[PDB]
């Protein structure tokens, strides 16, 4: 729209939303990233912290050639808790479990027919 | 939206200088009006005038 | 500065994240907090799709039926009442 307050932009401009401050020393942006995280994560704990978010921005040497040789390891093992876990999941329900529906429910009309056949031999058996 | 004029005008470091003619000299002393544009702006005026 | 010291006397069960790490300063947090907001909802997709097979099952299907053997018997123990009404009088006369 209009400039406004003399704001050309209106998106990012020195005045307003910048404020250009200066801050101790590091070597790159992520190891900056990487103070208030520890210190954030260190009143929480391991918990919501976890690896690939407090290893991946670190200021280790190698990581590439070692945060591969650890994804691997969480991938070959989730194969094993599906390929088990979908051999439950089908078994313990909708089979061997809704067959409780077939011998619970279906029993019913047992009890429920010997109403009907005790409905007889009172009236309309000897007259 | 206050400390918007504190950060256009830098009163961060003529703070300092409103300081330092209040206790070498008697007085200090500022004029806070607003600019050609809307926005206002707060000018130190020094002590020898 | 007034939230973590305030959290600190309470504790990590009702201040939790996106309440006091987005109001940080962090550097890089928006290529971080949408990172860790997808994974709290492929999960939760989990977390439903496996519900919605349980919470349909263990209730008006295999428990509504304990009103249709349980609530059904109850006149056959009834009816073998009546048919016990005959056999002392209007049988034997």
């Amino acid at each position: 729209a209009e400039p406004i307050l003399g704001y050309e932009n209106a998106l990012a401009e020195l005045d307003v939303d910048i404020n250009i401050d200066a801050v101790p020393d590091t070597a790159n942006l992520a190891q900056e990233q990487f103070l208030q995280l520890t210190e954030l994560a260190r009143l929480y704990g391991p918990q919501e912290v976890p690896f690939d978010d407090l290893l991946e921005l670190s200021s280790m040497p190698e990581k590439t050639k070692l945060i591969a040789k650890r994804r691997e390891r969480s991938e070959q093992m989730a194969q094993v808790q599906a390929q088990q876990g979908q051999m439950q999941e089908q078994i313990a329900m909708q089979g061997a479990m809704a067959e409780i529906e077939n011998t619970q429910a279906d029993t019913a009309y047992l009890a429920a027919r010997a109403q009907n056949e005790m409905l007889k031999p009172q009236i309309e058996a000897f007259k | 939206a206050l400390r918007y004029v504190k950060d256009y005008s830098e009163w961060s470091d003529e703070r300092s200088r409103a300081a330092l003619n209040y206790f070498v000299e008697g007085t200090c002393a500022a004029i806070v009006g607003v600019d050609e544009n809307g926005r206002p702006e707060i000018e130190p005026i020094r002590f020898e005038e």
